[PDB]
């Protein structure tokens, strides 16, 4: 199954480096370019450039020549992005998607992408996430609060993926204090919560949290 | 020493593996680079052993492979290109 | 660097009703032009390219027509899974550019939500502060208002509330409400509820829990 | 579909057979006749995929084959002539 | 072993017409061409023109363009000639002879001949030869005589070839009365004479005459 | 038609020695000359071509050279074997050309000849005739004196000798004496006799027989 895998994404002070990579796999990682597209927070897409993986040959979108910089591993199958002189502009969610296989003729589309990484630009201190239950008490809902946190995101899932329906997790909102906080919920029917265990699994990558918490009637 | 009847059936007209170039056989491919820029084809060759023949195709097929194109600046990847063969040749009057 | 101008912006339309997107480009860019779908946390995903080329394993109700400085997507009738954000892209000069996107949203029938509220944990008080939350589930349409009560005084200007994105199954939207209080301020009251107001509640909903019991 | 891998093998520079003319091999050889009138020589062909290299023979050697000879009005048989061939190729700088 | 056998000679009649067939074997008839070349009784060689085995053209000598006529049958490997309005003067041992192999230049000289055949164009009539015994009485000498015979030439053997030692058959001599005669020696020692049979095997092959005579002390 | 001129006709030498065979063109035939060797009874046979490559299987002692008009032909030690007619052959333009060739003869010790004489056979007898017979068997020179006598008449006018070819091994020469009469003209003789006369020979030999016995 062809795949793109992304890493090194996270907070990064204004004037620092960073450096993103993008594994292939499922295909000759030398038979297709790889473009680099970026889209900041609630906004549109934004090409940053793409390099030959055959020649070694960059090509920059001309307001991103100066600051970064395209290269590969071939004996990796990886492609990385090197970004300098970070400012507050440049956080985003960034992509890597490799060209097509054409037929007859060549379309510049991009088929197949990676799950984008996120790249925060601040000053601020990274700072892991406390758990809390929401208790339950037909339906009965129940959940966990995820708060105080820098910098986004934070991942959520229930019953280590087994539990998908009825699940609800809420955009992180940036409180007063600077810091985030999320609730993740999910409706159960009221009769199997004496038989039926719930864990809420948390991972915060940037400081490195993972937490595995059962909430259950009080 | 190759014999004589060897090297006479060896020679005469008949379809061989010749390299055939991309570009030229797709002239209009101006701003394109190929990899390989050229193919194995199977084409007519050989010889009539008569200044008044020539040995030419009297059936042909296409094939498809799987050719790079890079265009500089905008893109580069493996895709499918079709090209013609030559099934059958015959020693015709020129 | 060709611009793309994409029309509208954002579009309101019922299951079983046509859609069309407008593209307009800065200069002729001939039939170079590609669309993207994009859904909530997910990577764009190509639907259409070389202006008309359905891309293998989107449905036949995708289509593209246009050429020149004008084109347009087609969606022949919109199902519930359709909720995303369009992108159009020229691949006629580098740098390659897109449009800003549309926002397709499902219009559908009123649904009110469920509301169901939460005391802090013991294990949160412990820390100082208390989080109170309120759930509304499932509802339609987006517009509802939340009011906060402690011991029947309205609370102002101390809670916070996040919205779901539209649900790809049943086009409902979910919100969550929470209002935060100092441990001290947490316990010198009793009553704690949120009342709701939605267009599928004939009166406003109380949800309400006395600390303690 | 041959495989972009597969392509790209059998066209990059080596010795493959060519059907190469008798008299332009040997131009003073004015007043005969050939049959056959070519031979299938082992030469240098193929692609370097680079505008500044090219395919040229490393290694050489002959190879000797029954060819027949007509001189009209005189004679005709059939005897030993020697050609060169390519054993090994080489994508080096033009 | 490559061999070429020819056949078709003899009597003719001023006037007379006669076809000479050339048998090749032991190489690919095609691939050589084929020349004719006669010898008159007691004098020099003689280029009558050649044919390509391989398209089936000739070229004569310009003294035989008017008469005489090459032709060939691959499937059989044969190549002939066919001489018309026959003068004394044709009267000769006409023998075909292959080009050769060559390595790297062409040279045209003969390399194997057939044994030849022998034309003799007279108005004469045929007639056999009349065998007399030449008795015997060291070494001791006996023979045979071969008187009588019209044209040349004759056969003579010495016991069905085991006796070639000190055999001396001598050149038919042409009598008076217009006929040919030879005679056939062969010495050996005193004592075999007894015990030792002598026999000559004689052989006029223009009428068919093949007189095996028994040479012995009378 | 290019005319070949060899010479010399004829030539003796002895056992050891070098002999050479000269020819000349008409006119010039640059390097396109071959030289054959002919012995008693059979086809020619190549020795030498393109005026000096030497044939497979010919002994080194036969060498050509030459160019334009001038061609020579060298034994450079003549064997017993080497007696033949050699001819020269031009193959510049057609029709191919001979020269006429060169008789080579071996000399050697003088060797005197083995008379032998036969008498007329019964069967030929009743046939009208009688021819009485002397065979000067292994010899050299060639030439000799065979002079008959038939009752002391020497005869004159009826009588035929058949020389020997030179013998490739002794270099010896053979000769068949045939003095024919008639049936009745033969019964009227008794003593038959051949004179042997040779360099061979100091004083002349002689073979008789006596008729009826």
């Amino acid at each position: 199954e062809v795949q793109l895998v992304e890493s090194g994404g996270g907070l990064v002070q204004p004037g620092g480096s960073l450096r993103l990579s993008c594994a292939a796999s499922g295909y000759t990682f030398t038979n297709y370019g790889m473009n680099w597209v970026r889209q900041a927070p609630g906004k549109g897409l934004e090409w940053v450039g793409w390099i030959n993986t055959y020649t070694g040959e960059p090509t920059y979108a001309a307001d991103f020549k100066r600051r970064f910089t395209f290269s590969l591993d071939t004996s990796k199958s990886t492609a990385y992005l090197q970004m300098n002189s970070l400012r507050a502009e440049d956080t985003a969610v960034y992509y890597c998607a490799k060209y097509p296989h054409y037929y007859g003729s060549s379309h510049w589309y991009f088929d197949v992408w990676g799950q984008g990484t996120l790249v925060t630009v601040s000053s601020a201190s990274t700072k892991g996430p406390s758990v809390f239950p929401l208790a339950p008490s037909g339906t009965a809902a129940l959940g966990c609060l995820v708060k105080d946190y820098f910098p986004e995101p934070v991942t959520v899932s229930w019953n280590s993926g087994a539990l998908t329906s009825g699940v609800h997790t809420f955009p992180a909102v940036l409180q007063s204090s600077g810091l985030y906080s999320l609730s993740s919920v999910v409706t159960v029917p009221s009769s199997s919560l004496g038989t039926q265990t719930y864990i809420c699994n948390v991972n915060h990558k940037p400081s490195n949290t993972k937490v595995d918490k059962k909430v259950e009637p009080k | 020493v190759v014999k004589f009847m060897d090297v006479y059936q060896r020679s005469y007209c008949h379809p061989i593996e010749t390299l055939v170039d991309i570009f030229q056989e797709y002239p209009d491919e101006i701003e394109y680079i190929f990899k390989p820029s050229c193919v194995p084809l199977m084409r007519c060759g050989g010889c009539c052993n008569d200044e008044g023949l020539e040995c030419v195709p009297t059936e042909e097929s296409n094939i498809t492979m799987q050719i790079m194109r890079i265009k500089p600046h905008q893109g580069q990847h493996i895709g499918e290109m079709s090209f013609l063969q030559h099934n059958k040749c015959e020693c015709r009057p020129k | 660097d060709i611009q793309m101008t994409q029309s509208p912006s954002s579009l309101s339309a019922s299951v079983g009703d046509r859609v069309t997107i407008t593209c307009s480009a800065s200069q002729d860019i001939s039939n170079y032009l590609n669309w993207y779908q994009q859904k909530p946390g997910k990577a764009p995903k190509v639907l259409i390219y070389f202006t008309s080329s359905l891309h293998s394993g989107v449905p036949s109700r995708f289509s593209g027509s246009g050429s020149g400085t004008d084109f347009t997507l087609t969606i022949s009738s919109l199902q519930p899974e359709d909720f995303a954000t369009y992108y159009c892209q020229q691949y006629s000069t580098v740098p390659w550019t897109f449009g800003q996107g549309t926002k397709v949203e499902i219009k559908r029938t009123v649904a009110a939500p469920s509301v169901f509220i939460f005391p802090p944990s013991d294990e949160q008080l412990k820390s100082g502060t208390a989080s109170v939350v309120c759930l509304l589930n499932n509802f339609y349409p987006r517009e509802a208002k939340v009011q906060w009560k402690v011991d029947n005084a309205l609370q102002s200007g101390n809670s916070q509330e996040s919205v779901t994105e539209q649900d790809s199954k049943d086009s409902t939207y979910s919100l969550s409400s929470t209002l935060t209080l100092s441990k001290a301020d947490y316990e010198k009251h009793k009553v704690y509820a949120c009342e709701v107001t939605h267009q599928g509640l004939s009166s406003p909903v109380t949800k309400s829990f006395n600390r303690g019991e």
